[PDB]
Parts: structure tokens; C-alpha cells; sequence
RNA sequence: AACGAGACUCUGGCAUGCUAACUAGUUACGCGACCCCCGAGCGGUCGGCGUCCCCCAACUUCUUAGAGGGACAAGUGGCGUUCAGCCACCCGAGAUUGAGCAAUAACAGGUCUGUGAUGCCCUUAGAUGUCGGGGCUGCACGCGCGCUACACUGACUGGCUCAGCGUGUGCCUACCCUACGCCGGCAGGCGCGGGUAACCCGUUGAACCCCAUUCGUGAUGGGGAUCGGGGAUUGCAAUUAUU
């Protein structure tokens, strides 16, 4: 039963209706599983069957509740992003909006010119970690 | 590994087969409905559960990782 | 006899040997018969010594390899509960008679081995034990479920006991009847 | 009966369901934002996780002695996977676990007993093998 | 001296020797003991141990 | 007089003390039913003695368990030899000897160490290895 | 007055130890103060498990050496002056001795 | 004749015999108290389930540690020169459970960076003997010991259920193991209490295992590398990210 649609589109990721609805959700970039259990629960729905069983006016709601965190009572600690940096509150970012926020901090530590940004533009591991044996790749030898 | 693809919904065909697989089958299980039709494991984990709530068929072990379903013990 | 022990739901009585090579060498029914196949066991400290053990028993013990099944033989237990059951809801006959069947099938009857001559290979036919049948005829059929379900949707109970039919019957559409056959025509061969 | 006479899987899933109807128990804000233990990934499968422990932790007070919430924790501990590194024991929560047994004792079915810890209230006794025999008349062991 | 001569330690391996030599790492602090393991063995007959497994 | 014999089982560190006194029925370890005992997969095993035996040995007995020791595998064995062997007591020393006589014969029959007691313990590691007679890995160059 | 008066020994050497149990047993016996035999406490093992080379190099060898103390206890029930008395008699070798004022 | 071998020492498997136990238990009631009819019966009474109550009760099977005993190819049947022994079997725990200790002679083996063991040579106030900030982690390669994985004999979420060797502040110049109560999602904070230890932490209520949900053969929820943002704790200080 229940012929009614199978794969769609959402914001920004193309979301099948194939599997069920906590770990469809997941494909989309700074929402994990543990991120989709709770904010289906505040929309007070089933995640027990597919994703392609949901009805427009359903998934209408789910983003409200998911880019308004913490209006609908989901605690700051269970965000992406505290006090982001220079921006002065409590966010939570989504697929392409992460991406853009990323570059933005990867371009502040080239900008003041810390060992971090160093690091980055010279391809080489941020945290502490030895590169004698690790990465390879490689090739050329003597 | 290889490529493939089940149904994760059911269709007319699917419903009418799962009524007359039932006399002509001793065993049943999940898997043996995977492969037989097109569906899904989970589908067709439900799909038996709706069978033995109409007497079709008759449940005779149960287990976390496995069930098992018999005709109707006419031979 | 008025105190017989069962599997719990099966006979070991009506339990054929249709062998004078190979019955006792086949533990199932002169008093060996047990409710489950686990005991604390000896299988070792003297080389006749293993065939006094019964054959349900050594069946639990030799499916339990690779190297994260070890250690895990209550887990064992659970899929001989299962193949049984299938066994005997799939064709009809006492699931134990199925076992006994497969074990005389599938035995190779010769098998080669190595010889150094002249610095070449050089392979002898050879003869095999009773007691070496057992052995290998319950190692070959366990190898097929095993790998069967190794990514499939297909659970380890389901294998093993499709397995168990296709070798007491002469089918030849198993993993054990093929490779039986396989070393015997290496045997000829080099005979 | 006595509860040691019954099946204990059977008999938590049905002292659960006893508060749950009974409209018992005060339960904390936190009930979908709850990892449920230190050691675990992911948030519970079921809403009723706090009925479920409640059910779990007025059994063992019959069992053992009582102790306090440092003991309840010990119970529930488990296997801790860490990815590359190799496993560890931890144990879980803390603050749960003082609500499940503050929650208990607002129905007065436990209560801070002797030598300074929970342990379960005479009329807390009495109900729990109330329902005991229920489990033994209903199905049967 | 003055402001300058010493910079803390008392914690950390600088901060603790042995008694029968002054060396450091590689050394006993098990049961109060406060011995470098080479000089261990030579007084382990003297009242402390004997081998028995 | 006071009939009362008490017995004890091994299996590699698994006491259990089982006392026969006279009663009838009611065979109890650890305070609990025997006809659930918790992984319940063995549970044909610790059963075994008193079906195999009948319930006409086990006609004026109450048998009761306390246990330590061991994992879950090992208790079984140990409760089982505990319950056979005080059977077997009871009946050389408050009955006569041909009672127990031949309740001795049938379950040596059928032994699975249900009169003795196994040696086997586990053996020290030493060193150089993992485990107790296991190298760890020699490379040459 | 009559005071219940723990004497706890504790020695390494058994031998050494348990004839001087014997003694203090005897003493107390002797003037039949309704002495209790020797309670023998659990047997401690101090285990050191270190290198027998200095300096690593060829194979890896260790050294399991093991200590072994022994304690038992004497209890006694009887005026605190005599005890002193006995106690500090017929005791040669190097085993220690712990006198308690009271026990309940 | 001697050394090494065995003998020996330690350790493990066998004692309802001996010795004796509020820092170890059991049993027995007395129980009174709680509890349910839970069992015979009725809800009484009798019994069952554990805790407080237990004793100037009884006992030492279970726990503990000392002295002893036990195992010898001893017995039986084969085989052997009928010697030394060997094989099978009875009895029963099979003479072999595992370590420690270990000869003569040798190596241009390793260690002057354990040594206030040590020869000789070198250096010694512009010091090779002290403070501050840096490095021993720096990466086109190569090699070795390991750890975790590639799933369904699984993962995930609930529920059920069993141990053993130890260790601990009162020590160096300064520090321990933690119960319990409270606050916090978590990391953690905070208030009180015990333990020199068969006494307190701890009847160390550990894991795999076990039972029921969910996932479905899909680089999938397998895998968790890499990496962004935030919160804690240790220290004088955490940047190259201590945890």
C-alpha cells in the first residue's frame, strides 16, 4: 500500500523516500542521527515508517523546528555552533550555509596568520600528529 | 558487491501473491519472500506479520534474529 | 528405553548406519544420545578417544571459526535448535537420519598426498580411515553455510540446513558432494 | 509470590505499565534531548525510558540492600567503544538516576532509610508483590 | 641566593631520586620503596625479598 | 533426628552448597525457581537428573542452593553436581545402602562428571607472550 | 578489671611465628584464662616484577619475586597486668608483637 | 669418584580426619517485625521469601592456614635377556600440573648514560658543574612490533545475569582509596562520613554471553579516519591542539 510518492527534494540535498525518515533526513550536512531523533520527536511524529509517507504540510513544520532550536526548547548545548565567533549567539548551520561558514574561519587564521592557517595552505595535519609516518602518498623515493 | 534494488512499498501483485504463496509453502521467512518477490527485508518482515493475524499462516519459532512460519499443518 | 531421551522433540531411535565401514565411528544412539549438545567433554590425552563423543556434539563444536566465533558455543547451540527444525518441516524424515545420510555421502574415499622423487612432484593415491571420514565429512559441509552467509540477506540457521538436505540426498548441487568428488577424480588420476 | 518466583524480564515490562497507568511518577523536563548513559551513541527507542527504569530500579531494591546513586549507576554501566582504541567499562548517568529514585520516593515507595541511602518503603513492598502474583495468575509460571 | 636559583619541582621525576645513588628513572615507588631498579637487584637478598617462582 | 546433609560442587572455581533436608518437592537455588534460571538455553541441563532420574527420588527432599564463583557456564555445572551428589548422601546415610546403590549406577552411567569434581584450572602466564603458552612475533632482519 | 585483650602476632618466617603463637597460648592456658586459640588471618603476597638486565638488549626476561607476611591473632580475656606478664616471656626470634587496650 | 641430570624448593589437583574461628561462615530455632496468600488451608494456624533481631545457642560441610595422610609402575594382563623397562587395563585423583634453581668452557656480544665500582686520557672560571627559551613530535621514501575494521555467527536500543589477582592517606620535602547526600544533559562541581585495612571502598551486582525491539546485503546506520565550533579537569604554564 501507500504508492503515493518515493523520492523528492528539500532543501539543498535530494532526499529519497526509499529509506526511513531519522536517517533520510541525516544526508543533509550538519544534521548527524542523533541530531534527527530529537527534532522529530518536538514535531511529535512517527519515524517508524518511510520517508516517502510524509505529506507536504508535515514536512513543512520539520524545518521550522529544526532552524529554530532553540524557540521550540532543543538546549544551546545540543547545537553545532556556541557563540560562533564574532557573531555573538548560538546557531545552527545546515548543508550550504556550512560550507560558507568554514571557509570563513579557514580564511581568519591565514588572515591574522596563526600556525593554524600555516598548516592549512601548507597541506599538513592541524592537531597533533606526527607526518613522518603518516599521509604518504606518496611515491617518488630515493 | 553488487548492485541491486528491492521495493520498500507494496504494490496489487505483491498483496495477491502473498495470499496464494501461503497453501504452497512449508517453510516461510523474511528471507525467502526477499528473493521469491522483490522486497525488502524489513517489508517483508511485516508483510508475514499481517499474514498470521488473518490464520494463513501458523508461527512455530520465534528468536531476535530469526522467525519462522509453517502452512496450516495440512501436510 | 522407558526413561529415552529425546533432542527434546526428536527419536535417536530409527537412526540407521547403512555402513559396516563406518558405524561405530557414528556416536548417535548406543547410549550417546544427550537433550543438548554441550558437556564439559574429552576429545583429547588419548587418540581413541574422540569417536566416544557424540556426533550433534562434534557438529556444535566444529562451526564456530574465524577468529570472533571462538568462545561463543551457547551462540552455537541456537543454530542447531533452528536447523533441525527446518530439516524436519522441509522434507519430512527425522532431522537426525538427514545428519547421518550427509556424513555418508560426503566422505572422500581416496586422497592423494606427496612423494619426493628425483626433485619433481610426484602425488600417490592413498586409502583413508574411518575415523578420518568422520572428520572430513563434517569439516566440508559446515564450509558451505559458512561462506553462504557471509553478505547475505540469508541467515546462518537457513544455509546450514539447505546444506544438510542437498548432502543426504546424492544431488550433487552442495559444496560438500562437489568437492568429494573432486579429490576422488585427482585420486584416479594419480593412482 | 515473592518476585524471585516469577520471570523478571516479564515482571519490570509490567510494574512499568502499572505507573504508567496509575498517572504515577513526576518526570524531568529532559525526556528527548537524553543520551541515556555516558556509553551510548544514540538517544532511546522508546518515550517510556523513565517508567521503564523506575520499573528496573524499585526491583532491585527488593533484591539488594539498598544503596545509593552511586550503586544504581554501577548496575547500568556498561561496554564503552571508542572507535580505534580499544574498549573501556564506564558507567552512565547520575542525574537521571536521582530523578528515577526521587520520583519513587515522592510516591513514598522508597525513601532515605537507615545508615544513609535509599531503601524501599514497607508499603513500596507490598505493592510490588501485589502485582507479582498478578504476573503468575495471568499467563503462567 | 637571590630571586633566581631554583625553579619548582615537586612533582614530576625531577623531584625525586634514590638512596642509594641519586639516579633517576627507572626506579621503585611501590610500598614506600625509593630505589633504581639496577641497585634493587643488588640489595634484594638484604631483607626485602627472595625468589621462590 | 534432624535429617540434614550438606554437599558441594566444583566446576574451576564454582562453590555451590547444596543442603538435602527432608521435606518434599520444593528444590529451590538461590532463592528462586529452577525451572528458570537465567540464560535459560541450558536449561535442559540443570533439569537433566531430576527428569532423567524421575520424580520418585525427589519424593521426601526439599533441596536448596547457594552459590559463588564461576560465570554463567560454570554455576550450571556446579549446581547440577551439587543437587545429584546430595541425593546420593542422603539416601547411605539415613536410608541404606542399595537405595543410593543404584541411584549412583544410573547417573554414572550416563557421567558427565556428576560424582567427581573436574581438575582442570587455568595455568599462569609467563612472560615473553600473550596468554599461557603463546609467543608474541619473531622477525629476522 | 577483666579486659577483653587482643594480641595480634605478625612475622615472615612460620615457623618462627607459630611456636611463639604456641607459647603465648600456653602462658594464658597455664592460669586458665579461657584463652581462644589462634585465628590465621589470609596470607599477603609483595610482588615485584622487574628487567634482570641493566640495560635493554638481548631477550626480554623478567624476575617474579614475591614476599610473603603472615598474620594471626590471639584473643584474651583476663586482667591487663598478668597479660603484660606473659606476653613479655618466652619470646627470642624477630616476630613483633601488638598489645590492645580493649575489644569489644 | 665428582659436577650437570633427577633428587630439592615453590605451585596446582585429593581429605565431612586433626587443630579453631564476633576482622570467617553455616545451621538451628527463639523470634518479634515486614510482606504476599504466595503454598496445604481460609485471610487463622502451619510452611515459603530475605532483612533487622539474634544468643552466655549449636556446629566448622562452605571461607581461612598449620601439622599430617595420599601415588609407588603399586595391582592385574600382555611384552622384554624375562634383566632394565615398555603397552593396555583394574582401583582411583595416574605414576608426566606449571615454574624456580641450573655445569665446564666460551664471545674481543651488550652496558663507563645504575653505581661515591674503576684505569687512563681530556676539560675545568670566557667551565662539559645553574636560570629563561627552543628541540628530542621537524617530512618526497623505506622497514619492524601492535591496535581497529571491512558487517547479519552483525550493529543499535531497552530488559535479564555471573568472577578472580590486587591496591589504598598516616610515605621525600605532602600526598590515598572512596561510600553517602545535594546541584548539572555530560564532563564535573559541592556538602558530609569511613578506612593503617578477612573490619572501610567492595557480598568488588565487569565484559563477551543471554532475551526482546529496529536496521536489510546497500561503502548502508558497516568503518570513524580527518576536521569545524563549544564546555570541563590537572598544572606555574596546555600554543605544535596534555586529558
Amino acid at each position: 500500500p501507500e504508492k503515493f510518492q518515493h523520492i523528492l527534494r528539500v532543501l539543498n540535498t535530494n532526499i529519497d523516500g526509499r529509506r526511513k525518515i531519522a536517517f533520510a533526513i541525516t544526508a543533509i550536512k550538519g544534521v548527524g542521527r542523533r541530531y534527527a531523533h530529537v527534532v522529530l520527536r518536538k514535531a511529535d511524529i512517527d519515524l517508524t515508517k518511510r520517508a516517502g509517507e510524509l505529506t507536504e504540510d508535515e514536512v513543512e513544520r520539520v524545518i521550522t523546528i529544526m532552524q529554530n532550536p532553540r524557540q521550540y526548547k532543543i538546549p544551546d548545548w545540543f547545537l553545532n555552533r556556541q557563540k560562533d565567533v564574532k557573531d555573538g549567539k548560538y546557531s545552527q548551520v545546515l548543508a550550504n550555509g556550512l560550507d560558507n561558514k568554514l571557509r570563513e574561519d579557514l580564511e581568519r587564521l591565514k588572515k591574522i596568520r596563526a600556525h593554524r592557517g600555516l598548516r592549512h595552505f601548507w597541506g599538513l595535519r592541524v592537531r597533533g600528529q606526527h607526518t613522518k609516518t603518516t599521509g604518504r602518498r606518496g611515491r617518488t623515493v630515493g | 558487491r553488487d548492485k541491486l534494488n528491492n521495493l520498500v512499498l507494496f504494490d496489487k501483485a505483491t498483496y495477491d501473491k502473498l495470499c496464494k504463496e501461503v497453501p504452497n509453502y512449508k517453510l516461510i521467512t523474511p528471507a525467502v519472500v526477499s528473493e521469491r518477490l522483490k522486497i525488502r527485508g524489513s517489508l517483508a518482515r511485516a508483510a508475514l506479520q499481517e499474514l498470521l493475524s488473518k490464520g494463513l499462516i501458523k508461527l512455530v519459532s520465534k528468536h531476535r534474529a530469526q522467525v519462522i512460519y509453517t502452512r496450516n499443518t495440512k501436510g | 528405553t522407558p526413561d529415552i531421551k529425546l533432542f527434546g522433540k526428536w527419536s535417536t531411535d530409527d537412526v540407521q548406519i547403512n555402513d559396516i565401514s563406518l558405524q561405530d565411528y557414528i556416536a548417535v544412539k548406543e547410549k550417546y544420545a544427550k537433550y543438548l549438545p554441550h558437556s564439559a567433554g574429552r576429545y583429547a590425552a588419548k587418540r581413541f578417544r574422540k569417536a566416544q563423543c557424540p556426533i550433534v556434539e562434534r557438529l556444535t563444536n566444529s562451526m564456530m571459526m574465524h577468529g570472533r566465533n571462538n568462545g561463543k558455543k551457547l551462540m552455537t547451540v541456537r543454530i542447531v535448535k533452528h536447523a533441525f527444525e527446518i530439516i524436519h518441516l522441509l522434507t519430512g524424515e527425522n532431522p537426525l537420519q538427514v545428519l547421518v545420510n550427509a556424513i555418508i555421502n560426503s566422505g572422500p574415499r581416496e586422497d592423494s598426498t606427496r612423494i619426493g622423487r628425483a626433485g619433481t612432484v610426484r602425488r600417490q593415491a592413498v586409502d583413508v580411515s574411518p575415523l578420518r571420514r568422520v572428520n572430513q565429512a563434517i569439516w566440508l559441509l559446515c564450509t558451505g553455510a559458512r561462506e553462504a552467509a557471509f553478505r547475505n540477506i540469508k541467515t546462518i540457521a537457513e544455509c546450514l540446513a539447505d546444506e544438510l538436505i542437498n548432502a543426504a540426498k546424492g544431488s550433487s548441487n552442495s559444496y560438500a558432494i562437489k568437492k568429494k568428488d573432486e579429490l576422488e577424480r585427482v585420486a584416479k588420476s594419480n593412482r | 509470590v515473592t518476585v524471585k518466583d516469577v520471570n523478571q524480564q516479564e515482571f519490570v515490562r509490567a510494574l512499568a505499565a502499572f505507573l504508567k497507568k496509575s498517572g504515577k511518577l513526576k518526570v524531568p523536563e529532559w525526556v528527548d534531548t537524553v543520551k541515556l548513559a555516558k556509553h551510548k551513541e544514540l538517544a532511546p527507542y522508546d518515550e517510556n525510558w523513565f517508567y521503564t527504569r523506575a520499573a528496573s530500579t524499585a526491583r532491585h531494591l527488593y533484591l539488594r540492600g539498598g544503596a545509593g546513586v552511586g550503586s544504581m549507576t554501577k548496575i547500568y554501566g556498561g561496554r564503552q567503544r571508542n572507535g580505534v582504541m580499544p574498549s573501556h567499562f564506564s558507567r552512565g548517568s547520575k542525574s537521571v538516576a536521582r530523578r528515577v529514585l526521587q520520583a519513587l520516593e515522592g510516591l513514598k515507595m522508597v525513601e532515605k532509610d537507615q545508615d544513609w541511602g535509599r531503601k524501599l518503603t514497607p508499603q513500596g513492598q507490598r505493592d510490588l508483590d501485589r502485582i507479582a502474583g498478578q504476573v503468575a495468575a495471568a499467563k503462567k509460571k | 641566593q637571590q630571586l633566581y636559583w631554583s625553579h619548582p619541582r615537586k612533582f614530576g621525576q625531577g623531584s625525586r631520586s634514590c638512596r642509594v645513588c641519586s639516579n633517576r628513572h627507572g626506579l621503585i615507588r611501590k610500598y614506600g620503596l625509593n630505589m633504581c631498579r639496577q641497585c634493587f637487584r643488588q640489595y634484594a637478598k638484604d631483607i626485602g625479598f627472595i625468589k621462590l617462582d | 533426628p534432624l535429617q540434614s546433609v550438606q554437599v558441594f560442587g566444583r566446576k574451576k572455581t564454582a562453590t555451590a552448597v547444596a543442603h538435602c533436608k527432608r521435606g518434599n518437592g520444593l528444590i529451590k537455588v538461590n532463592g528462586r525457581p529452577l525451572e528458570m534460571i537465567e540464560p535459560r538455553t541450558l536449561q535442559y541441563k540443570l533439569l537433566e537428573p531430576v527428569l532423567l532420574l524421575g520424580k520418585e527420588r525427589f519424593a521426601g527432599v526439599d533441596i536448596r542452593v547457594r552459590v559463588k564463583g564461576g560465570g554463567h557456564v560454570a554455576q550450571i555445572y556446579a549446581i547440577r553436581q551439587s543437587i545429584s551428589k546430595a541425593l546420593v548422601a542422603y539416601y547411605q546415610k539415613y536410608v541404606d545402602e542399595a537405595s543410593k546403590k543404584e541411584i549412583k549406577d544410573i547417573l554414572i552411567q550416563y557421567d558427565r562428571t556428576l560424582l567427581v569434581a573436574d581438575p582442570r584450572r587455568c595455568e599462569s602466564k609467563k612472560f615473553g607472550g600473550p596468554g599461557a603458552r603463546a609467543r608474541y612475533q619473531k622477525s629476522y632482519r | 578489671a577483666i579486659h577483653r585483650i587482643r594480641i595480634t602476632l605478625t612475622s615472615r618466617n612460620v615457623k618462627s611465628l607459630e611456636k611463639v603463637c604456641a607459647d603465648l597460648i600456653r602462658g594464658a592456658k597455664e592460669k586458665n584464662l579461657k584463652v581462644k586459640g589462634p585465628v590465621r588471618m589470609p596470607t599477603k603476597t609483595l610482588r615485584i616484577t622487574t628487567r634482570k638486565t641493566p640495560c635493554g638488549e638481548g631477550s626480554k626476561t623478567w624476575d617474579r619475586f614475591q614476599m610473603r607476611i603472615h598474620k594471626r591473632l590471639i584473643d584474651l580475656h583476663s586482667p591487663s597486668e598478668i597479660v603484660k606478664q606473659i606476653t613479655s616471656i618466652s619470646i627470642e626470634p624477630g616476630v613483633e608483637v601488638e598489645v590492645t587496650i580493649a575489644d569489644a
